[PDB]
């Protein structure tokens, strides 16, 4: 159990090999936001959400994905203005595009891209062009409904329904902003 | 008394009548109030209102002499006791108005402490809204219990709308059961 | 001779539940039960005048006018007054219920067998 | 121990208190600490009050009777030792230099995760002649929430003890009569302890019920 | 011994103990010998049902327990939010102005209510209704700054929940024009009325000494000479920029304290003329839009609504405006954990608060020390060995409102 | 001159001479403040389209628990609102609304506001919960009936940002 001991923020944990940076900042109490993360699924790092300034290191890190090295230090948002403001900036751009249909929207409370907007997110909108929009929403089976606006393009759910379940049969399709997950046509 | 064992004729009509008119004429409230809603039932006695331009000026302090109990707050559980007492020691005919979310149902506060609408220990004539309830609100649930007062039965007469009024009810559906569009 | 029980709510489904707690002979070594039902608080006091009842059960959640305020009613008013039960809407009305000297309280939901053996005892 | 008091461990993220409404955001632990002790130079008279204290008391009485010292939002909380609270009470009310004449009140406050400690009273005293203020809090354990009435210096607290015991089950001992102040002598349970329940009623509508809000989720 | 002495219940329900006080009094005769005080036929679990609601929530809780001191108890719960989460020292200035000219427009309410009360107690029919006739002067201006007569929730953590109508301003400057006279109508019946005098000097008397060992404050303290205020020292909500008059007396009595009441009052009135020529147009609420309550109220053809442009700005054009209308509306902010205990200077005393936070969106302690609660404890002491009409007026004196007693 | 003690009955005297300040009520009613909380009222589009979008933000933010609303779809064979989701039912508990007004600043959609009507009283404990038939904004000129499409080329956001008429 070879423990890697470093420093996030100002304070000092050790945390077994291979431990990632936001596995590590969630034991000592520190909420580095995060989308595609998820601690079942193999890291992705697509949604950029989780950056923080790591020494030596000149761009921001995906906490989501920046294996835990030895004597390593780290500042997230809590103590890394650079680290904040790129986590600010990725928030904005993840809301530009989104619907404004938090009334209307079932994750409307326990949504995490509301509480990381209220979290680390700037006051007001900046975007005042016209928003990407899809028409929803879509049902990619009897029991699921698909609103594509919604999508941050995580890819948890695909990323799940590969490794998790052996069950591709959604994936991200089409490419650039018009990436959504989707079924096949009409399996 | 008396006056209800009247044949159920024309005279026993005419007293109801009489009788009604002059109890919701001289409805003479008790010095009861218990909140907030006491002090809104105290500015509807202010000038700016006048309870008293209803016969109601006189907030009888003895139980005895009064003959309308409007609970105008929230009945904790060690003033349930207390309020029951004050209500059995009235004098009948007596009725109770439940004066405020907190006397009607327990309004806001939904807790142990709170019994949770005074329906629970004495029985209510009419339920007002309100938090408190303007004076103007007050004024009008004493009017609604001016024309129930008003259409009153006696004697046969009461026993008669006492039986039709429990087979009425005997059929209502609790409102736990009047789902409309609620899927 | 039938023991007759008042069993008063404006809740149809409760009275309903009442009944089915108890059945036409609860404890087969008892008498059998006539249920007389009411759903307002003048009707149960007047059949409660009336008399002739071996046991009231009173819900305490009746809307217009509370079971426990109807049995301390009774209590007061009726000399010789069958004993009284009381169904709670909540466990914290256990102390009101307490106040009512009802001779016991059954919280609700109606629990069927609870109810049963509480009107046993009662009525034994 | 220098470390805080954890009234709390959160775990996850968005505050929930049970598994969470979105998979793979509940491995957080986030531990709710309440102000650790300040350094040393507290601000403004706080220092003045403290020092005059931990002169009025001996090295030996300051130290085993004052447990902590929190300044917090510019307010001097004296996390004092159960046992000696009569005593340090006595000492700050009669001092001139302290001369708390007016104690406020007492306040009852339940921590179950706080291990040891679950009941804080807290005594806000004032002193007029200083234009000062300060708050001692007292930690008792549940299974002994015994803690020493301040009767004898401060008569105010009387019925504050009470209330509190009442809300709280903190038996302040030596307290002439600590009868309910507010729930009737035959109640059960002390309503203001987390562990009893609300108690409130479902709210009624045509064809449903709200659950009172302790049963319903909160974040 | 026993046998000459009675005991009686001046009970909940007298019309002299505001129906939910109960003085359990042993009297030789007629002379009050022993006054016991029971207590909490007005609980309403407040303190608790608070804490299963959001702040900015429970202020619609903490207005209800002392009823007559609304803004009074709704200043000192977002005192307390502000202070948790720091940001005491960034509320606008237009909202300390209209908080401290609420918080004195209540006082002279209490205090009206309070002589009202009292007088009629003591037979002062009259003193209920022209005491009444100024109230409503003032509830009119609280009806149309906050669309309710009482328990408002206008004071708001971080500011207050809207600003004031266009005409508020000048319904106000009709009450400190007003006010001077329709309260020297009051003071005409009582002030030097001989038989008020008789009924209330000397009666009820409490001396400084006993006021502290209880933990009197408010106008019981202050009748004793000492000028006591919360709001001179420990300044809050900026009354340091106010300049009035702490009014104290020397009789320590029931006719000191009511004379202490009258005086509050024009002091009252003095700190609402130095509020309307200090109200300089503004924002009432904090800037940080992450904890700044998101509605903006305004009036339509149609009532009172959200404002059709805070309507488009978070349902056509702003997503991040959206999240935080949602977010601070239904979970509402989260404070920082942590203790505070602030104290005001309510009517009857120093109302203080104290206030525990988790880090949740609901408080985790919201304990009011409410002055009644404590001036319930100078019953015996001035209502013992007097008489029981002179009882009466010792606890009309003292004022209790019994829901900040309950609570 | 011992005069000043008798001040209250020149009160007493004086205003037996100016006339009474009661308001008339019922025959003529005060007039209460137009920011006044009354009761709760349901309002709509000027096309007649329903506003509230059934997101229960405000039995959300009621500390009473005294709204309880109910979302359903919209769909083309029967709409009621601009959008996705509406409210299908929605009743409030006057007998547990204390008028505190956090509903309305919760609404984001200006459905729910209040009125200044305030007269209400009822002998039935369920006669006080009052449904969404009974709040509905009377049907005003120029609206047509709740379940009908938008108005032509019209979309939900052009119903936001106020441009709709009948
Ligand atoms: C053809 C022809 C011309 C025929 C004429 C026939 C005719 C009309 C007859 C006249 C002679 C009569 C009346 C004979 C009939 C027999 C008779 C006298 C019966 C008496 C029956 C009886 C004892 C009682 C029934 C009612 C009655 C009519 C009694 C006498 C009259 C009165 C006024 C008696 C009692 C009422 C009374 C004085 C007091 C009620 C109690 C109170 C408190 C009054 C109201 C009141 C008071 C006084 C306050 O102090 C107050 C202060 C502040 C706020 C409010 C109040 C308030 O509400
Ligand atoms: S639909 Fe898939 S890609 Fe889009 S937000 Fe959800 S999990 Fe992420
Ligand atoms: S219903 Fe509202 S106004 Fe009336 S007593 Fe209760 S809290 Fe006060
Ligand atoms: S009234 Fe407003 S807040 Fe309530 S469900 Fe309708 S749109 Fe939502
Ligand atoms: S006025 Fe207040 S209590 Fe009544 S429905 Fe609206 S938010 Fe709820
Ligand atoms: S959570 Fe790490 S990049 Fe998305």
């Amino acid at each position: 159990v070879e423990m890697v001991s470093l420093t996030i923020d100002d304070h000092e944990i050790s945390v077994p090999k291979g431990t990632l940076l936001i596995r590590a900042a969630e034991l000592m109490g520190i909420q580095i936001p995060r989308f595609c993360d998820h601690p079942l699924l193999d890291p992705v790092g697509a949604c950029r959400q989780c950056l923080v300034e790591v020494e030596g290191q000149r761009k921001p890190m995906a906490s989501c994905t920046t294996t835990v090295m030895p004597d390593m230090v780290v500042r997230t948002q809590f103590t890394s203005e650079a680290a904040d403001k790129a986590q600010r900036g990725v928030m904005e751009l993840l809301l530009i595009n989104h619907p404004l249909d938090c009334p209307i929207c079932d994750k409307g409370g326990e949504c995490p891209l509301q509480n990381q907007a209220m979290s680390n997110g700037r006051p007001e909108t900046r975007f005042e062009d016209v928003k990407r929009t899809f028409p929803k929403p879509i049902s990619i089976s009897s029991q699921v409904l698909l609103d594509r606006e919604r999508c941050v393009l995580c890819a948890r759910c695909t990323r799940f329904s590969s490794q998790i379940a052996g069950d591709p049969f959604i994936d991200l399709m089409e490419r650039g902003a018009l990436q959504q997950v989707g079924i096949g046509q009409d399996k | 008394g008396l006056e209800e064992r009247l044949p159920g004729g024309i005279l026993l009509s005419t007293v109801e009548t009489v009788a009604g008119y002059v109890r919701k004429g001289s409805l003479w409230p008790a010095t009861f109030g218990l909140a907030c809603c006491a002090i809104e039932m105290m500015s509807t006695a202010g000038p700016r209102f006048d309870i008293a331009r209803f016969g109601m000026e006189r907030f009888s302090a003895t139980p005895r002499q009064a003959d309308l109990m409007i609970v105008a707050g929230r009945v904790s559980q060690k003033m349930a006791p207390v309020l029951r007492q004050i209500y059995d020691q009235m004098v009948e005919p007596k009725w109770v108005l439940a004066m405020g979310v907190c006397a009607s149902s327990g309004g806001m506060f939904n807790n142990y402490a709170v019994v949770q609408g005074v329906d629970h220990v004495v029985p209510v004539d009419i339920y007002l809204p309100g938090c408190p309830p303007r004076p103007e609100m007050l004024l009008h649930a004493i009017l609604k219990l001016h024309d129930k007062i008003q259409q009153m039965p006696l004697g046969v007469n009461r026993e008669e709308a006492i039986r039709e009024a429990e087979q009425a009810a005997l059929a209502v559906p609790p409102t736990i059961e009047l789902k409309g569009l609620l899927r | 001779a039938p023991l007759r029980i008042l069993v008063y709510s404006d809740n149809p489904r409760t009275r309903e539940q009442v009944r089915l707690a108890l059945g036409k002979r609860i404890h087969p070594e008892l008498p059998e039960i006539e249920y007389v039902d009411v759903a307002t608080a003048p009707m149960a006091i007047s059949q409660m005048d009336a008399g002739g009842f071996d046991l009231a059960i009173l819900d305490g959640e009746a809307t217009p006018a509370g079971g426990m305020g109807v049995a301390k009613q009774v209590k007061d008013e009726i000399d010789d007054c069958p004993p009284i039960l009381v169904l709670t809407g909540r466990a914290d009305d256990a102390w009101l219920a307490k106040w009512s000297r009802a001779e016991a309280a059954v919280p609700h939901p109606i629990d069927p067998i609870r109810l049963s053996d509480a009107v046993v005892s009662l009525l034994r | 121990g220098d470390e805080p008091e954890i009234i709390a461990v959160r775990r996850g993220m968005f505050g929930n208190r049970d598994t969470g409404d979105t998979s793979g955001y509940g491995r957080l632990v986030r531990p709710v600490a309440l102000p650790g002790s300040t350094p040393r130079p507290y601000g403004g008279y706080f220092d003045a009050v403290m020092d005059r204290l931990a002169e009025v008391l001996g090295e030996e009485r300051y130290a085993m009777s004052i447990e902590r010292v929190v300044v917090y939002r510019d307010q001097l909380t004296i996390e004092v030792s159960r046992v000696q609270l009569p005593a340090v009470a006595s000492v700050l009310r009669d001092d001139p230099d302290l001369r708390f004449e007016l104690c406020l009140g007492v306040s009852g406050v339940h921590y179950p995760e706080d291990t040891g400690r679950e009941l804080h009273a807290v005594y806000p005293l004032m002193s007029i002649t200083h234009n000062r203020r300060i708050q001692l809090e007292v930690a008792a354990p549940d299974a002994d929430p015994h803690i020493p009435s301040l009767y004898a210096v401060y008569p105010t607290t009387d019925w504050h003890e009470r209330e509190t015991y009442d809300f709280f089950g903190i038996i302040f001992d030596g307290h002439p009569s600590l009868t309910r102040i507010e729930m009737p002598d035959d109640w059960e349970g002390h309503p203001q302890r987390k562990d009893y329940p609300l108690g409130g009623i479902p709210v009624e509508y045509h064809g449903a019920q709200i659950p009172p809000p302790d049963q319903r989720r909160s974040y | 011994q026993a046998g000459e002495r009675i005991v009686v219940n001046m009970g909940p329900q007298h019309p002299s103990t505001h129906g939910v006080l109960r003085l359990i009094l042993e009297i030789e005769g007629e002379i009050i010998t022993e006054a016991r005080c029971g207590i909490g036929y007005l609980h309403t679990g407040i303190e608790k049902n608070l804490e299963y609601r959001n702040w900015t929530q429970g202020v619609t809780f903490v207005t209800r327990m002392d009823y007559l001191s609304p803004f009074f108890n709704e200043t000192a719960y977002c005192l307390g939010v502000e202070k948790l989460l720091g940001i005491t020292d960034d509320i606008p200035e237009r909202a300390s102005v209209i908080r401290v000219m609420l918080m004195e427009l209540n006082r002279i309410s209490s205090h009206l209510v309070a002589l009202a009360t009292g007088g009629m107690e003591l037979g002062a029919m009259s003193a209920m209704f022209y005491g009444f006739r100024e109230r409503e002067e003032i509830l009119r201006v609280f009806e149309s700054i906050t669309g309710l007569r009482m328990n408002h929730a206008y004071i708001r953590p971080g500011g207050l929940a809207a600003d004031l109508p266009d005409d508020a301003i000048t319904q106000v400057r009709r009450l400190v024009e007003i006010l001077p006279k329709r309260l020297k109508d009051l003071e005409d019946l009582l002030n030097e009325n001989y038989i008020w005098k008789a009924r209330t000097v000397g009666v009820g008397y409490l001396d400084l000494t006993g006021c502290m060992a209880l933990g009197i404050t408010g106008p019981i303290l202050r009748s004793t000479g000492l000028p006591h205020d919360l709001r001179k020292a420990q300044p809050y909500c900026g009354y340091e920029n106010y300049e009035f008059d702490v009014i104290t007396d020397d009789r320590c009595d029931s006719y000191g304290r009511y004379i202490i009441r009258v005086k509050e009052m024009h002091e009252s009135v003095k700190i609402v003329e130095q509020c309307l020529a200090r109200l300089k147009p503004g924002p009432v609420m904090i800037s940080d839009k992450k904890l700044a309550w998101p509605a903006d109220l305004k009036l339509g053809p149609d009532g009172l609504g959200n404002s059709p442009e805070h309507i488009a700005k978070i349902m056509g054009r702003s997503m991040e405006g959206l999240i935080h209308h949602f977010k601070l509306v239904t979970e509402g902010i989260r404070v920082p954990p942590g203790q505070v205990y602030v104290a005001v200077e309510s009517p009857r005393g120093e109302l203080g608060v104290h206030m525990v936070s988790d880090g949740g969106t609901r408080p985790y302690r919201v304990h009011y020390r409410d002055p009644s609660f404590t001036n319930l404890q100078a019953v015996a002491a001035t209502c013992e060995g007097g008489m029981v009409a002179d009882a009466i007026a010792a606890v009309a004196s003292i004022d209790p409102v019994m829901g900040g007693v309950d609570r | 001159k011992f005069l000043d003690a008798l001040a209250g009955f020149a009160v007493t005297l004086g205003s037996m001479f100016k006339k009474p300040i009661t308001e008339g009520y019922p025959e003529k009613p005060g007039p209460v403040a137009p920011r006044y909380h009354g009761r709760h009222q349901l309002n709509r589009y000027p096309d007649g389209l329903e506003k509230c979008i059934g997101c229960e933000l405000c039995a959300w933010a009621c500390p009473a628990d005294a709204i309880y609303v109910e979302g359903a779809d919209n769909t083309a064979d029967e709409r009621y609102s601009p959008g996705e989701r509406y409210g299908r039912v929605y009743q409030i508990n006057y007998l547990r609304c204390i008028g505190c007004g956090l509903c309305i600043e919760a609404c984001p959609t200006r459905a729910l506001t209040m009125t200044t009507e305030y007269e209400m009283a009822d002998d039935n404990r369920a006669d006080l919960i009052w449904g969404k038939d009974k709040l509905l904004a009377p049907l005003q000129e120029g609206m047509q009936a709740p379940p009908h499409d938008m108005a032509p080329g019209k979309t939900d956001d052009d119903y936001y940002l106020g441009n709709v008429t009948p």
